[PDB]
């Protein structure tokens, strides 16, 4: 029961907070609200000007102890130990883990902050909200305009010009045709600015010759109307994923298609006759039913009962570092930001504390980097570990504390700060013996697992004992799943090209952690796919650097309800099976696929007239991995570019479960607009909007692409005729028996 | 240590036994089902019961059947609003609702015409024995696990360590869309094992409401045996569901659906053999002996007798 985002009445009518500030010390009494749909946290502050926070950009909400406390005593004089801190709320939001702003509020009322904080989080981490339909993102823009009003409550035109700043002369002529005001100096009554009128403004603003083309294509030569059955046949034939069963995933019945007309078609003359128009069709294309993905994919609908080594695990390398390796800040916040974002393996380079306090602290190998005390980092993990995922968090230590007094202290710090979660002895079902598998994620829900070297910190270790890797032969000789080994990028690459299959077999039982080479001094990332191809679970990356590599990582781990664990393919888990990760031809037992991504158009992609191009790359096994496709750069148009392009083919995806399609838009020059990672095994077929996302996988609002995908099961060239007969044997055999019966008289005898 | 491994294919149209047969392998040859493994099926049995009842409830509208007893309209509305996907318990009011519905002559007359819509072939098995299932401490029997229905998709392999040889049997989906995927299990195939529901002779496919299920199975078998991958492969043909034939053949006549039938009505043995004949006889593009067997995949002893023979035929030819 994955429910859609609901805004409780407390947040609709609102509550009175005083928005205070660490820096400028600005005390402002405000009324926090949330709009009905749960898009924006907003509040009126200075004189009468409305501020909005985009909930999709919220990374965390903190209350009580975890709320940031006012250091300045001048502010704290205006405010006022326990019950004082009970009514604090800190909202954290930002486009990436590093660049985050804090918005501290304090409620006047008692135990009020805890309702807001918890509900803001529920909305901020809601899945349907992040994977909203195209129409919903359009309705989110409508809301923003209707929210941010001048001091006298009206919607100023100059914000409608800011939102659609590409071709302002077009936005003016768009607004005049609706009957709205079109001068930059004047404003519009919220009264007069209906959603239906905003919906018409969008239409007249951006012509859809692509959607006109698609309507002709389907059938309607008399184009302004469309029958119910036509829509049904289009939906069943073109918009249906053909890899799916007709019983488990039935086709559309006409009664179901009727409900789609009623849901979308505005015209009551069409609706009464069970017909649809361009308007209703265009509404459906970007509808709640016609997503690029099915919910299952996004939902936590993966088996979690398999052993821990059978999953790709979201992992961080030197989590504490915020920018560089050699010189840069060491932040405790990054642990918060990592775990909140679904990371399940965070690293801690603990070091020997100085002689004044003798407190263990964390920093990079005696480099030009700042420090943070260990005690604090553990408290930050305790807070955020299972805030976004109930599944285990492995603590990748790198202990440089050879003092016994601090070793027993940091073990206590682990015991006292985590408590019940911290796994200290092995479970009853899975002893630390030979021939025993690792426990499942299910079995270790809400458990912190330390990964530290051995021979007080060692006795905490149990299921993740690191060992110095000798060979895949030596590992097989022992047959101990509780043991594991880390591998620096280049050494992992060595085992990859030389012993790829023995690596997979190793990873079927035991764990391999992988981190970037030491020479990546500017926190550069390596392609994690390279080692997911050999089953490596803990492919550690630098979360501070959002290049293509991290974009992928963040993108793929979204799926399975942001659990952090993704189930490996069947043949990379089962002991009895085997295959070559470098195979250039289809494997028997594994249903290969073929993909046909075609970029049609895109809307509101940039805020200034510029050419735009779109890349279509795939990431999987090396045979699947093809990343050179690119559309021609549009002719200085950003509102509604329409690429008359050849389809991008991916004729043979050998292992589609491992394969991941990446669709990204760029400005002419190369500036990043937005991207999307789509799991190939789940992607739908036909025309769908691909609502773009930023580099940290946050949903952007207006930039969206239209694409046409075809994703069916693979059929070789020679075996095309044979396949057709399996799918429809009556036809073939019927002809053969007819031919023979036509030869009846002629044979005789 | 050094055992040879042979690879068999379970092919057939949808809902013919493939998966059931695999369970029988798991029972007889495989690890079997512990009481732990049986509790996994409890949800599935509950869902079956709903699905089956919801199918009959829609069929009362479709086929225009009145509910004999008035109060069942209320029960009918209760059960039809349930989303079967979210079912994980069989408590009241649903237990009494469905029991009350199953008791209604109108619902019974709808069952008598299950040919005219898509209803499972373990529906009566479950819906008669509701008291044992409604029980709050209920653990499904081995036969309850065999009778349960879970549509298959893709390509699943199940190895079985029999004393002399290991059988990598590959269960597949039978529906039309699924048959496109079959090619990715066609390499190095010792034997094809084709299953056919003897009971489906008067039924039309799910994926096609105007085409006969046996006509499709027949046609599919004739095609599949004459493929390059199966030159050096034996072809065991399981004609399954013999029990349902014996049951059905009393009222539904094979003459009415296959007009080139010459034997008498209400004779099960004559009809099963005609169907065997239909599949293997007069095949110009086939020259391989076909080892047919009349199976009932929900009868552990029948399958234990049957497969142990098929083993001795396969190993002989290899
Ligand atoms: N009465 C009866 N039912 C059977 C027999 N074989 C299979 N079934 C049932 O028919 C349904 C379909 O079986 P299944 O193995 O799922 O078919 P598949 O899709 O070909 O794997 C299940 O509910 C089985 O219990 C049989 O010999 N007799
Ligand atoms: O972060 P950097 O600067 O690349 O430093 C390495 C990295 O932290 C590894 O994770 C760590 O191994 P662990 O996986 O054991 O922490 C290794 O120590 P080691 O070689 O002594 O194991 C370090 O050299
Ligand atoms: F209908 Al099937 F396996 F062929 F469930
Ligand atoms: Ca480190
Ligand atoms: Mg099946």
């Amino acid at each position: 029961q994955l429910e859609p985002p609901t805004v409780v009445e407390t947040l609709r009518r609102g509550s009175k907070f005083i928005k205070w500030d660490e820096e400028t010390s600005s005390r402002n009494l405000v009324t926090l609200r949330v709009d009905p749909n749960g898009f924006f946290l907003y509040w009126t502050g200075p004189n009468m000007e409305v501020d909005t926070l985009d909930i999709s950009s919220i990374r965390d909400t903190r209350t009580g102890r975890y709320a940031r406390l006012p250091k300045d005593p001048k502010i704290r004089e205006v405010l006022g130990d326990a019950r004082l801190e009970e009514k604090l709320m800190t909202v954290v939001s930002g486009p990436d883990p590093v660049n985050t702003v804090f918005l501290n509020f304090m409620a006047v009322q008692d135990d009020t902050a805890k309702v807001w904080s918890e509900e803001l989080f529920k909305l901020a981490m809601n899945i349907l909200a992040q994977n909203a339909s195209r129409n919903t993102f359009l309705r989110k823009a409508y809301t923003k305009l209707k929210l941010q009003v001048n001091q006298d409550g009206r919607i100023p035109v100059k914000n409608i010009l800011k939102m659609f700043s590409a071709d302002k002369k077009r936005v003016e002529t768009a607004l005049e045709s609706c009957g709205l005001k079109f001068n930059r100096s004047e404003s519009i009554r919220p009264d007069e600015f209906s959603l239906e009128i905003f919906e018409r403004f969008l239409n007249k603003l951006c012509l859809r010759p692509d959607i006109d083309k698609i309507l002709l294509e389907i059938g309607a030569k008399g184009k302004p109307y469309l029958t119910l059955e036509q829509l049904m046949d289009f939906i069943n034939q073109k918009q249906r994923d053909p890899r799916l069963n007709e019983v488990l995933y039935p086709p559309l019945r006409p009664s179901q298609a009727r409900l789609l007309i009623e849901k979308y078609e505005p015209n009551q003359q069409f609706l009464e006759r069970d017909q649809m128009s361009m308007e209703g069709f265009s509404r459906y294309l970007g509808g709640e039913e016609n997503g690029i993905l099915p919910l299952e994919a996004l939902d936590l609908s993966t088996d979690m009962t398999q052993p821990l080594s059978a999953y790709f695990i979201n992992s961080s390398h030197n989590t504490y570092l915020t920018a560089g390796q050699l010189a840069g800040t060491s932040s405790v916040e990054m642990y918060r930001q990592a775990l909140l974002w679904g990371c399940r393996c965070v690293e801690l380079d603990v070091w020997k504390g100085r002689p004044p306090e003798e407190e263990p602290f964390i920093t990079h190998g005696f480099t030009m980097t700042t420090e943070v005390p260990l005690r604090d980092v553990l408290e930050a993990i305790a807070e955020t570990a299972f805030k976004t995922s109930p599944y285990p968090v492995i603590l990748s230590f790198e202990n440089h504390v050879d003092s016994a007094k601090q070793q027993a202290k940091m073990a206590e710090y682990c015991r006292s700060i985590f408590g019940d979660a911290l796994l200290i002895e092995p479970l009853d079902k899975y002893p630390l013996a030979p021939g025993v598998p690792l426990p499942s994620p299910q079995d270790l829900m809400g458990r912190i697992l330390v990964k530290n070297k051995k021979r007080e910190m060692s006795t905490l270790v149990n299921y993740i004992e690191p060992v110095k890797f000798k060979s895949f032969e030596a590992a097989r000789k022992r047959n101990k799943c509780f043991e594991m080994s880390s591998f620096v990028e280049t050494k992992a690459m060595e085992q990859l090209t030389k012993s790829p299959m023995e690596f997979v077999e190793y990873n079927k039982q035991q764990l391999s952690r992988i981190y970037p080479k030491g020479t990546r001094v500017d926190s550069s990332n390596y392609m994690p796919q390279l080692f997911w191809n050999v089953g490596c679970q803990l492919v550690a990356l630098n979360f501070q650097t959002l290049d293509v590599a991290m974009q992928l990582n963040a993108g793929v781990f979204e799926y399975n309800g942001r659990s952090g664990y993704l189930l490996k393919p069947e043949f990379m888990r089962r002991p009895d099976k085997s295959f070559d990760p470098f195979t250039e031809v289809i494997v028997d037992g594994i249903v290969a696929n073929a993909l046909r991504v075609k970029v049609i158009s895109g809307q509101f992609l940039s805020d200034r007239k510029v050419g735009i191009y779109v890349e279509v790359d795939m990431f999987g096994l090396p045979v699947d991995t093809r990343r050179k496709y690119r559309t021609r750069t549009s002719q200085g148009n950003s509102f509604n570019p329409v690429w008359d392009e050849e389809p991008f083919d991916f004729p043979k995806v050998v292992l589609p479960t491992l394969a991941s399609l990446r669709i990204a838009a760029f400005e002419e020059g190369g500036k990043f607009v937005g991207h999307r990672i789509l799991p190939v095994s789940a992607i739908r077929s036909g025309y769908h909007y691909v609502c773009l996302r930023n580099e940290a996988n946050q949903p952007l609002c207006l930039p969206a692409l239209l694409i046409y995908t075809e994703a069916s099961d693979y059929i070789p060239d020679d075996h095309q005729d044979y396949a057709e007969a399996l799918i429809n044997p009556i036809k073939h055999v019927s002809l053969m028996d007819q031919r023979a019966r036509q030869l009846a008289a002629l044979i005789g005898e | 240590d050094a055992r040879r491994e042979l690879k068999l294919l379970l092919l057939g149209t949808g809902e013919s036994g493939k998966s059931t047969f695999i369970k029988q392998m798991r029972i007889i040859h495989g690890s079997g089902y512990s009481d732990e493994d049986k509790r996994g099926f409890t949800k599935l049995v509950y869902q079956n019961i709903f699905t089956a009842m919801q199918a009959m409830i829609r069929a009362m509208d479709t086929l225009k059947i009145p509910y004999k007893y008035e109060h069942n309209k209320a029960h009918a509305q209760l059960v039809r609003e349930v989303d079967v996907e979210k079912v994980s318990a069989f408590e009241n009011p649903y237990v009494d609702a469905i029991k009350s519905l199953w008791n209604d002559p109108g619902i019974q007359e709808c069952y008598d015409r299950r040919r005219e819509y898509q209803l499972s072939d373990s529906t009566k098995y479950y819906l008669n024995d509701l008291d044992r299932v409604a029980d709050p401490s209920y653990l499904p029997t081995q036969q309850d696990v065999l009778r349960v229905r879970v549509p298959t998709t893709g390509i699943i392999e199940y190895p079985f360590d029999l004393q002399s040889v290991i059988f990598r049997m590959v269960d597949v989906g039978g529906q039309r869309s699924e048959r496109r995927k079959w090619i990715h299990c066609f390499e190095n195939v010792t034997s094809i094992m084709f299953l056919v529901a003897l009971s489906e002779y008067d039924q039309v496919l799910v994926e096609s409401d105007n085409e006969n299920r046996m006509e499709e199975s027949k046609a599919l078998f004739r095609t599949i045996i004459t493929y390059p991958w199966f030159q050096n492969s034996s072809v065991i043909l399981f004609l399954n569901k013999k029990d349902l034939l014996e049951e059905k053949i009393m009222y539904s006549h094979l003459v009415d659906y296959f007009p080139e039938y010459d034997g008498p009505q209400r004779d099960a043995q004559a009809a099963r053999e005609f169907i065997l004949k239909m599949f293997v006889d007069l095949n110009p593009d086939s020259d391989k002996i076909i080892y047919s067997h009349f199976t009932c995949a929900t009868d552990t002893e029948n399958i234990r007798f049957v497969f142990a023979a098929v083993k001795d035929t396969i190993l002989q030819l290899n």
